[PDB]
C-alpha cells in the first residue's frame, strides 16, 4: 500500500497544479468564447431590430 | 521486479486468447466517449449560449475540418472528418484516464494498475493503424480506380524511385502504430519503475512524469489524427 | 557456463545501443524543429497558431523512429529473441 | 511474454472502436457541422442586414 | 558455451547497431526537413499547401533507409543468418 | 568458470552507460540548438522575449523529458536488470 | 568450441556497423538535401520543376554509397570472407 | 575469473560511455549557444546586457545534463551497483 | 580455439567500423554539398552551369575519402594483416 | 588469470571513450564558436575587440567540459576505481 | 590461447575505429567547406578564383588530420605496438 | 593466457577510440571554421586579412584538443599504463 499512498500524493499534487495553473486560463478561454457567441447572437437580434425599424421608417416615408 | 507484461484477466475464446485488461480499458474509453457524445447530442443549442461539451466538440471539429480543407478539399472527402475526429478523442482519453490514481501493490512488492492505457497493448495500436491503412487505401482505390491506385502509389511522385515508394507505404501503417504504442508503453514502465522508490519520495517524480504524460498523450493523439488526415489527403489526390 | 547469461548480456548491450541511437536522433530532431519554430515565431510573433501544426507534424515524424526503437529495446530486454 | 506479438484482442478492440466511430460519425459530427454552418450563416445574415438597413435608411431619406 | 549462444549475442548486437543508426538517421533527417518546412510556412503561409509535395518526398527517402535497416534487423535477430 | 550473474551485470552496466551517453548527446544538442534559436529571437525582437519562452519550453519539454525517460531505463538496467539469474 | 561461432558473431557485428553507418549517413544527407529543396521551392515556386534536376543528382550520391554499404553487408553476413 | 572483476570492468566501460556522451552533448550545446550569443552581440553591440539572461538558461539546460551524467558516473565506478 | 577465429572476428569488426564511418562521412558530405548546390541553383538558374564545377570538387574530396576506406576494409577482411 | 588485467583493460577502454567523447565535443564546440566569431568580424570588422569577451566565455565552457573529462580519464587509467 | 590472436584482434578493432573516425571527420569537413565555396560562388561568381585559397586552406587542415589518422592506423595494424 | 595481451588489447582499443573522437572533432571543427572564413571572404574581401587572426585563434584551439589526444594515445599504445 506504500506505493499506493505515494501515487495518491502524486495525483493530489497534479490536481493542485491543474487547479492553480491550468483551470483558470482554460475556464477563461471557455468564458470568452461563450461571451463571443452571446455577443454574436445579440448582434443578430439588434440587426433584425434595425431592419424592422428601417422598414417601418421607409413605409412611413 | 519490474514485472513487465502480465496482462490480467486474460480469457480464451474460439481458440484465440484476449488480454482482458486491454478490453476493459478500451470499454471504459468507449463508454466515456459515448457519454460525452450523447451529452452533446441531448444538450446542443444552435441559438443559445453553447455549453462546455459543445464548445470542446466544435473546437475539435473546427481543427479537423480546417486541417482537411488545407490538405484535401473537405468537399471531396467528407468521411475523413468524422473518422479523424473520433481517432483523436479516442487516443486522448486512452492517454489521460491513466492519470487517475489506480496503482497499488499486488501483494508482492510489484506495481499493479487497475486501469492501464490500451495503447500500451500492441493490439490496440495495431487495430487502429490497420483500420486507417485499409481506410485510406480503399479511399485511394475509389478515387483513382482499382488498377490505377496501386500503379500511382508504386510510381510515386517520381517513377524511377518506385521501389522506395513501396517501402514508404509499408512504413505508413507500422509507423502509425508503434510510435503511439511506445509513447504509452514507456509510461507503463516509468510509473512502474517509480513504484520501486520509497512512498515518501514516490510522489514527486511520479507527479512530474504524470504531468508530462498528460502533455505527451495530448500531443500523440493530435499527431495520430493529423497524420491520418494527411495520409487520406495523399491517397485522394489525382 | 550459462548460455542464457551470454544471450541476456548481448540483448542488454543491443537494447542499450538501440536506446542510445533513438535518444540521439529524437533529441537532435526535436531541437532542430524547435529551432525552426522559435525562429519563425521571432520573425512573426503573431503566427504561433499557424506554425504549431507543421512543428508538431515534424515532432511526430521524428519521434516515430525513436519510440519504435524504444519498443524494440523493450522486446530485446524483456522477451529476448533466440533465447534458450 | 512476447507482448509485441499481436493477440486476438486485435479483433475485439477494433469492434469497440467502430462502435465509437459510429456514434461520432452520426451523432457528433453532423450536428456540429450543421451548428457551425448555421452560425456562419447567421453572421453573414447580420452583415447583410446591417448593410440593407443602411441602404433602406438612405432610400427612405431619398424618397 | 553453445555456439548458438554466441551467434545470438552477435546477432542481437548487430541488430542493436542497425536500429541505433537507423533511428539517428531518421530522426536527424526528419528534424532537418521539418525545420525547412516550418521556415517555409513561417515566411510564406500560402505556400504551405505546395510544401508538402517536396517535403514528404524527401521524407519518403529518409524513412526508406531506416525502415530498410529495420527490415534487415528482423533478419539478424529472428532469422539469424548462419545460425546453427 | 564464472558466475552468470557477473556477465548479466556487466552487460547491464554497459547498456546503461550507452543509454545515458546517447541520451546526454541528444539532450545537449537539442537544448543547445533550441537555446541558439531563442537567443537569436531575443536579440532580434526583445519586446517579443516572453512570447518566445512558450515554444522554447515545449522543445525543451520534448527534449529534456526524453533524456529523463532514458534515465529511468538506465535505472531499470543497473538496479532491476531484466533476465537476471 | 567452434571457431565458426566467433567468425559469425564478428561478421554479424561488422554488418551491424556497416548498416548503422550507412543509415546515419543516408538519413542525414537526404534530410539536408530535402531542406535545401524545400527552402528553394518555398522561395521560388516556379523552380519546383527545375530544382529536381540537381536534388536527385545529390540524392543518388547519398543513396549510392548507402546502397553500396548494404551490398557489402550481405558479403559480411551471408557469404562471410574468412569463414572456416 | 573473479565475478567482481567483470562487474568492475563493465562499470568502467559504462561510466566511460556516460562521460563521453555527456561531454559530446555539453560541448556541442555550449558551442551552439555561444555561437548564438556571439552573433547577437555582433549584430547588436548594446544587446549584450539582455542576451546573457537567456544564454545562461541554455547553459543551465545543457551543463545540467553533464552535471547529471557526471553524478551517475560516480554511481558506476565509485559505488558499482550489483558488485559483491 | 583457433587463433584465426579471433583474428578474423576482429578483422570483420574493424572493417565494419571503417565502412560505417566512411558511409556516415560520405553521406553527410554529399548531402551538405548538394544542399549548397540546390540553394545556388534556386537563387538563380543561370548559375547551374558554373556551380557544378566547384561542386564536383567537393564530392571528389568526399567520395575519395569513402573509396580509400573501402580499400582498407577489403584489406582488413580479404587479406587480414597479421592473419597468422 | 589475473582479474586486475581485466580491470585495467576495461578502465583503459573507458578512459579512451571518455577522451574520444571529450575531443569530439571540444572540437565541434570550438569550431562553432569560431564560426560565429569569424562571421561577426566579417560582417562588421572593428567589433573584434569586444567580440572576444563573449567568445572566451563560450570556449571557456567547452574546453572546461573537455578538460574535466581529461581528469577523469586519469582517474580511470592511473588510479582505477575497483582495482585490487 | 595465443596472445598474438588477442593482440591482433584488438589492434584491428582500434585501427578500424581510427579510420572510421577519420573518414567521418574528413567527410563532414569537406562537405561543409564545399558548401561554403558553393554558396560563395553562387552569390559572387567573380569570386571563383578568390575563394579557392581559403577553401584549400580549410580542406588541407581537415585532410591533414585524416591522413595523420590514417598513418597511425598503419602503426596499429602493420606495426602493432606490443605485438608478441 | 597472458594478462599483458588483454592489457595491450584494451590499450589499443582505447587509443583507437581516442583518435576516432579526435579526428571527428578536428575535422568537423575545421570544416565549420573554414566555412565561416570562406563566407566572410566572399562577402567582405577587403577584410580578408582581418579574418585570419580570429580564424587561427579558432583552428588552433581545435587542433590543440586533437593534438592532446595524439599524446595520450601514444601513452596508451607505447607506455601503456597499468602493464603487469
Amino acid at each position: 500500500m506504500s506505493i499506493f499512498i505515494g501515487q495518491l500524493i502524486g495525483f493530489a499534487v497534479i490536481a493542485f497544479i491543474i487547479v492553480k495553473w491550468v483551470v483558470p486560463p482554460v475556464r477563461t478561454l471557455m468564458r470568452n468564447q461563450q461571451e463571443a457567441v452571446r455577443a454574436a447572437l445579440a448582434e443578430s437580434a439588434e440587426a433584425a431590430k434595425k431592419l424592422a425599424d428601417a422598414d417601418a421608417m421607409h413605409a412611413k416615408a | 521486479a519490474i514485472h513487465v507484461g502480465h496482462h490480467t484477466l486474460v480469457f480464451e475464446l474460439f481458440g484465440m486468447t484476449f488480454n482482458g485488461d486491454t478490453i476493459l480499458a478500451t470499454a471504459v474509453t468507449a463508454v466515456i466517449v459515448i457519454a460525452l457524445a450523447f451529452y452533446l447530442r441531448a444538450k446542443v443549442t444552435s441559438t443559445g449560449v453553447p455549453s462546455g461539451v459543445q464548445l470542446f466538440w466544435e473546437a475539435l471539429t473546427i481543427q479537423m475540418r480546417q486541417q482537411i480543407e488545407g490538405s484535401i478539399g473537405m468537399k471531396i472527402a467528407p468521411f475523413v472528418l468524422p473518422l479523424s475526429v473520433t481517432i483523436f478523442v479516442f487516443i486522448l482519453i486512452s492517454n489521460w484516464l491513466a492519470v487517475l490514481p489506480l496503482q497499488y501493490g499486488g501483494a508482492d512488492g510489484a506495481a499493479a494498475e487497475l486501469y492501464k492505457a490500451p495503447a500500451s497493448d500492441i493490439n490496440f495500436v495495431l487495430a487502429l493503424a490497420l483500420f486507417v491503412f485499409v481506410c485510406y487505401h480503399a479511399a485511394g482505390i475509389w478515387r483513382r480506380g482499382i488498377v490505377g491506385h496501386p500503379i500511382k502509389v508504386v510510381k510515386g511522385h517520381v517513377a524511377f524511385l518506385a521501389p522506395i515508394n513501396i517501402v514508404e507505404e509499408l512504413a505508413k501503417p507500422i509507423s502509425l502504430a508503434l510510435r503511439l504504442f511506445g509513447n504509452i508503453f514507456a509510461g507503463g514502465i516509468l510509473v512502474a519503475l517509480i513504484a520501486m522508490f520509497p512512498w515518501y519520495i514516490q510522489w514527486f517524480p511520479n507527479a512530474v512524469w504524470k504531468t508530462f504524460d498528460l502533455f505527451v498523450g495530448l500531443i500523440q493523439a493530435f499527431i495520430f489524427s493529423l497524420l491520418t488526415i494527411l495520409y487520406f489527403s495523399q491517397s485522394m489526390e489525382l | 557456463l550459462d548460455p542464457n547469461a551470454i544471450i541476456t548480456a548481448g540483448a542488454l548491450i543491443g537494447g542499450g545501443l538501440i536506446m542510445g541511437g533513438g535518444a540521439i536522433g529524437a533529441g537532435i530532431g526535436d531541437g532542430i524543429a524547435g529551432n525552426a519554430l522559435i525562429s519563425g515565431i521571432a520573425r512573426q510573433p503573431e503566427a504561433q497558431g499557424r506554425l504549431f501544426t507543421p512543428f508538431f507534424i515534424t515532432v511526430g515524424l521524428v519521434e516515430a523512429a525513436y519510440f519504435i526503437n524504444l519498443a524494440f529495446m523493450a522486446l530485446f530486454v524483456f522477451a529476448t529473441p533466440g533465447l534458450q | 511474454s512476447n507482448f509485441l506479438i499481436p493477440n486476438g484482442t486485435f479483433f475485439a478492440v477494433l469492434i469497440i472502436f467502430l462502435i465509437v466511430l459510429g456514434v461520432i460519425s452520426k451523432w457528433v459530427v453532423p450536428p456540429i457541422s450543421k451548428v457551425l454552418a448555421e452560425r456562419e450563416a447567421m453572421l453573414a445574415k447580420t452583415a447583410a442586414d446591417n448593410r440593407k438597413s443602411a441602404e433602406q435608411v438612405a432610400a427612405a431619406q431619398a424618397d
